[PDB]
């Protein structure tokens, strides 16, 4: 699990730099967001932004590291419904009994 | 095996494991504690629940379960059933709404990441406020019980760094218990203040004089309402109790104690006095007319002495009437036989 990402794309990353660039959340254009492979979810092009903020204008400025902190854990994502005991875990999005 | 260095190691300990980054993680954890009060807020209004128990029981499911609540404050709420009904329609919320319980848990988890990376930021602060009178340890205690309150009232938003924002708060809460536990007599902080520029003007006259201050120097020093009799008067109480137990005269065996009376305990000739005045009274308390000796009997006699409110029911000239008679009378009919006249007092 990475933290606090810097600038040199953004492939499936968190929800922060959503707004830095309205284009996926008002409309739709990441999906042409891609600089030029488009004539011959997350991602960005090669290095058009700082840290993480809120981006009106710089109002929550905070320039740093990306931490890279390793939790031994086990990390499950679509789980489903086995009902002997009471519900246990998640579904893919629906109740999370937890 | 002597405690301090445990507590100052086991803070280290955690805090040498655990040190925060002087802003982004500081101010991770502090979106992280904002956005949770708000979510909270916003809970009791989708739940109709006091903000209170949103509070605790979300502070439960993270910090401690059934045992923490019990010992700590009795089972007014339901140690089982109450706390996980409540959870259970904080998950039964909609998507939109269990959106904030996750959140406010959140939340809370980050309070606590925020809390600990500071205890030795305190301890630094407390390490000077010291022999003022209270255990260094006592000092660091009542220090991180301003540090949370410092956590509740910071706004990240306002850019201004956190840890500093911390030192005011730390230092105001270890003040009040200063001068709140500092002593065994309860003195208020008005008269705190007060005392501290007294001790002080007392070495201002110490500098120049020479001749310790008469309660005159110090007066005029110090400023406007202050008398002679002030100061003077100021002192006996900036004063501390001396042990009621401490070595006497040729110090060995005889201990202070042993050398302060008694007095609500009437030594054998007043309890004898009760005795007779009791008795003697009451024997010159039957050759008289109840229909008023018996008013005036119980009343210094019984529950206290107003004479308008005085009788039952007859008017006041009649009190007084019977009262100044009969008193008179009883007074007489004693100078025969001489009982009372030698003071039983």
């Amino acid at each position: 699990r990475v933290e606090y990402v810097k600038k040199e794309r953004a492939g499936l990353r968190l929800p922060l730099a959503a707004w830095v660039e309205k284009e996926a959340y008002k409309p739709g254009e990441i999906l042409a967001e891609l600089p030029e492979p488009y004539l011959f979810g997350d991602k960005i092009v090669a290095a058009i932004d700082p840290e993480e903020e809120v981006i009106a204008e710089a109002e929550g400025v905070v320039h740093l590291h990306e931490p890279a902190s390793i939790l031994v854990v086990k990390a499950r994502v679509y789980p489903f419904e086995d009902d002997v005991e009471v519900s246990t875990g998640d579904r893919v999005a629906p109740g999370d009994v937890l | 095996k002597i405690s301090t260095s445990d507590p100052v190691r086991q803070y280290l300990h955690e805090i040498g494991q655990v040190p925060l980054l002087t802003l982004e993680e500081e101010v991770e954890l502090a979106r992280k504690v904002e956005e949770g009060m708000e979510a909270i807020k916003k809970l009791s209004e989708i739940t109709g629940l006091d903000p209170d128990l949103i509070r605790e029981v979300v502070r439960a499911k993270i910090l401690g379960s059934a045992r923490v609540r019990h010992i700590p404050g009795l089972k007014e709420t339901l140690d089982p059933k109450t706390v996980e009904e409540i959870d259970q329609k904080l998950k039964s919320l909609p998507k939109e709404h269990k959106r904030y319980l996750h959140i406010a848990r959140e939340g809370e988890a980050a309070r606590q990441h925020l809390i600990e990376a500071n205890l030795r930021l305190v301890v630094s602060i407390a390490k000077k406020y010291t022999g003022r009178g209270l255990s260094f340890l006592d000092l660091i205690q009542e220090g991180n019980q301003g540090l949370i309150r410092a956590v509740e009232k910071f706004e990240y938003k306002r850019r201004f760094k956190f840890s500093t924002y911390a030192t005011w708060w730390i230092r105001q809460a270890i003040n009040r218990a200063i001068a709140d536990q500092a002593r065994t007599i309860r003195i208020p902080v008005h008269m705190v203040e007060t005392i501290n520029k007294l001790s002080r003007t007392a070495r201002q006259l110490q500098q120049e004089l020479g001749r310790e201050p008469t309660y005159e120097e110090i007066a005029e020093a110090m400023g406007p309402g202050w008398d002679a009799k002030r100061v003077e008067e100021t002192l006996k109480i900036a004063q501390e109790p001396v042990s009621l137990e401490t070595p006497i005269g040729d110090e060995k065996d005889s201990f202070y104690g042993d050398f302060i009376p008694d007095e609500h305990l009437p030594s054998p000739v007043d309890a004898a006095t009760q005795s007779l005045l009791s008795e003697e009274l009451e024997k010159a308390l039957s050759k008289l007319s109840e229909r008023e000796a018996m008013v005036l009997k119980l009343r210094k006699g019984l529950i206290d002495g107003e004479e308008v409110g005085a009788f039952f029911g007859v008017t006041r000239e009649r009190i007084r009437q019977i009262e100044n008679k009969a008193l008179r009378k009883l007074k007489y009919h004693e100078s025969r036989t001489r009982k009372l006249r030698d003071f039983l007092d």
